[PDB]
């Protein structure tokens, strides 16, 4: 963010939020290893 | 208001351009009630 947003410090909680909540795991694996076309 | 000449400057437009140049984003606001709202409006407006 642009130092001395308003946008920071709510995006910054959001971030450690979905991170807590598993949602950014949850996307890792949805675009590495889920379309990964070859697992093993 | 007509055949009032106010010899003091308005000072809204500067206590709002040092507020966004201290880049604050909460503050608090004491304001005297004898002095006018005039500038509490302001900031109120500039608030939202």
């Amino acid at each position: 963010t642009p130092k001395g947003s308003s946008l920071g410090t709510p995006v910054n909680l959001a971030v450690l939020k979905l991170s807590e909540q598993g949602v950014l795991d949850k996307l890792k694996n949805k675009w590495w290893y889920d379309k990964g076309e070859c697992g093993a | 208001h007509p055949f009032v000449i106010q010899m003091r400057p308005d000072l809204k437009g500067a206590l709002l351009s040092l507020i966004e140049y201290y880049q604050w984003d909460k503050f608090a606001y004491l304001y005297d009630s004898d002095r006018g709202l005039s500038t509490l409006q302001a900031v109120l407006d500039s608030a939202a």
